[PDB]
């Protein structure tokens, strides 16, 4: 009568090494350029 | 309806149906006190673990009957490790017959072969361990019996 010690059929076997982990984000982002600036509602030559 | 004890076993899905003057609400509550109730343990592998349905029409008793009249009622079908610890008796009975080889004639005799009974107890005995792997649903603990020193 001893059946051997017979194993299961048919498990999660597939997600043994499973969790699963997660990516990333960073956003994060650029500056613009404001450089090209000048006034222009005053005198420069004509104070003078 | 089936002989074994669900608090031996462990719920794993529960389809509920419900029945005549039924609120949507009042199901809910009802369903969200089962399962805070945890006692009622549900596999952890499955925590939505509820399907319902709702229909207008009460049941109706044929007339000779025992069972009470009521404006609502309700029906579930669940899955539990109960019912397969249930069928690990009746392969237990099976076993004992076949350790004696009783009754196999009136079965080999319509042409069958004794190798189909040491098949079936085998693929029987790999459902046990089947369930046996989803009863182990590693459910995380809760602390312990005791303190400590310092």
């Amino acid at each position: 009568p001893d059946l051997k010690n017979v194993k299961s059929k048919i498990g999660s076997t597939e997600n043994l090494k499973h969790q699963p982990g997660g990516g990333k984000v960073q956003i994060i982002n650029k500056k613009l350029d404001l450089s090209n600036v000048q006034s222009k509602c005053g005198s420069k030559d004509n104070i003078k | 309806m089936v002989k074994c004890d669900p608090r031996h076993g462990k719920y794993m899905a529960c389809c509920l149906l419900y029945r005549g003057d039924v609120v949507p609400k009042d199901v809910n509550a009802a369903i969200a006190t089962i399962k805070t109730k945890r006692s009622i343990q549900f596999v952890d592998w499955c925590p939505t673990g509820f399907k319902v349905g709702i229909n207008y029409q009460p049941p109706t008793v044929v007339p000779g009957g025992d069972l009470a009249k009521v404006q609502r009622a309700v029906c579930m079908l669940s899955n539990t490790t109960a019912i397969a610890e249930a069928w690990a008796r009746l392969d237990h009975k099976f076993d004992l017959m076949y350790a004696k080889r009783a009754f196999v004639h009136w079965y080999v005799g319509e042409g069958m072969e004794e190798g189909e009974f040491s098949e079936a107890r085998e693929d029987m005995a790999a459902l046990e361990k089947d369930y046996e792997e989803v009863g182990v649903d590693s459910v995380e603990g809760e602390g312990e019996e005791e303190g400590e020193e310092y």
